[PDB]
């Protein structure tokens, strides 16, 4: 089967500059016909893939013409003239001459933007999951900058490792930045045994970090 | 233009089949186009399943071995995709895409449905308010949020204030432990306007048929 080789894997590109990225194939794509079917697509956080270049240089229907499609026979190029923040996302390339049809692995495109510190929030179990036995405590990290980010939780002051579940969202268009949920589980009764609980969050932003705390039977 | 649209249970048992539908509206499926299953997996991974032309005429990829038949109903201008002898290999979102025969141009696919194989049961969400704490109120802005907490399969939809709130919201990808999933949402306004403003989750769970509205109430008094 044809392999679709993209690259780079990733790309950091600041609003108003281009961006490059490029597929190569193991066998030529150019058909009898004197097509190429070699097309790009994008695909947006939570979205399907949506098209962009088709017949290797051809601009899709109702694409912005920011974006162009070069080369011919096994290496091709995507190319943005000036990215803007909505261009987020996963590109793929995808060749239609040889059975089977075949992607890319994708390149992923990131917007780089200026540091940003977390906002971070804590809330405490609610009165209707403590009475179920079971006591979530959750800790919002958002609107952050770069993604990288540690989050620590504590119990009466302690450090705590187990039942800590988190989520990270892709990076937002709207202002470029990543967000985190961090869930720490216990049960009701270990919940109801302790006072104080602390989320901390380290990130570049700060040598410090941003910690924030609620006592258990205080609003 | 053409709009295409995937249904079909999204919870399969391990060695059944799955089963899914693509309606087609603003273009007949007997011109011009083929009609393609794609799906994708974890890691930016996407198959090209196969196709039916307009024509009628098929085409798949040989890595689904024997499995896939790809079929049509023209008067009802959808086609179908059937993928026997699942395992959890095959849990993956589906979707279905035209491109033109001609040229392979105007690229539309659906907006995807989840399918997984899992002999797992579903099982209803339990949908928490996070109030903030009293000491984080008295910013300028405040943050709220939403504990969807035990569901099974995916997916939920969660909104806040039935979509009319969709600035400053955060809803997290869900995490899968022992064959549920919980998923939190956040939602940060200016403090000034609540409790005035009243802020709700809605969330519906298709899978078990459920929906809850949940107001987010103030810790203190109410």
């Amino acid at each position: 089967d044809v392999v679709m080789t993209q690259s780079p894997k990733t790309i950091s590109v600041t609003i108003g500059q281009p961006a490059s990225i490029s597929c190569k194939s193991s066998q030529r794509l150019l058909n009898s016909n004197g097509k190429t079917f070699l097309n790009w697509l994008l695909q947006r956080p939570g979205q399907s893939p949506k098209r962009l270049i088709y017949l290797g240089t051809k601009l899709d229907s109702g694409v912005p013409d920011r974006f162009t499609g070069s080369g011919s026979g096994t290496d091709f190029t995507l190319k943005i003239s000036r990215v803007e923040a909505e261009d987020l996302g996963v590109y793929y390339c995808w060749q239609g001459t040889h059975f089977p049809y075949t992607f890319g692995g994708g390149t992923k495109l990131e917007i780089k933007r200026a540091d940003a510190a977390p906002t971070v929030s804590i809330f405490p179990p609610s009165s209707e999951q403590l009475t179920s036995g079971g006591a979530s405590v959750v800790c919002f990290l958002n609107n952050f900058y770069p993604k990288d980010i540690n989050v620590k939780w504590k119990i009466d002051g302690s450090e705590r490792q187990n039942g800590v579940l988190n989520s990270w969202t892709d990076q937002d268009s709207k202002d470029s930045t990543y967000s985190m949920s961090s869930t720490l589980t216990l049960t009701k009764d270990e919940y109801e045994r302790h006072n104080s609980y602390t989320c901390e969050a380290t990130h570049k932003t700060s040598t410090s970090p941003i910690v924030k705390s609620f006592n258990r039977n205080e609003c | 233009r053409v709009q295409l649209q995937q249904s079909g249970p999204g919870l399969v048992k391990p060695s059944q089949s799955l089963s899914l539908t693509c309606t087609v509206t603003g273009y007949s499926i007997t011109s011009d186009f083929a009609w393609n299953w794609i799906r994708q997996f974890p890691g930016n991974k996407l198959e090209w399943m196969g196709y039916i032309n307009y024509s009628g005429f098929t085409s798949h990829n040989p890595s689904l071995k024997s499995r896939i038949s790809i079929t049509r109903d023209t008067s009802k201008n959808q086609f179908f995709l059937q993928l026997n002898s699942v395992t959890t290999e095959d849990t993956a979102t589906y979707y279905c895409a035209g491109l033109l025969w001609y040229d392979g141009g105007a690229g539309s696919w659906g907006q995807g449905t989840l399918v997984t194989v899992s002999a797992a049961k579903t099982t209803a969400p339990s949908v928490y308010p996070l109030a903030p704490v009293c000491g984080d109120t008295t910013g300028s802005s405040v943050t709220l949020g939403c504990l969807v907490k035990g569901y099974f399969p995916e997916p939920v939809t969660l909104t806040w204030n039935s979509g009319s709130l969709s600035s400053g919201v955060h809803t997290f990808p869900a995490v899968l432990q022992s064959d549920l999933y919980t998923l939190s949402s956040s939602v940060t306004v200016t403090s000034s306007t609540w409790p005035s403003q009243s802020i709700t989750c809605n969330v519906a769970h298709p899978a078990s048929s459920t929906k809850v509205d949940k107001k987010i109430e103030p810790r203190g008094p109410t």
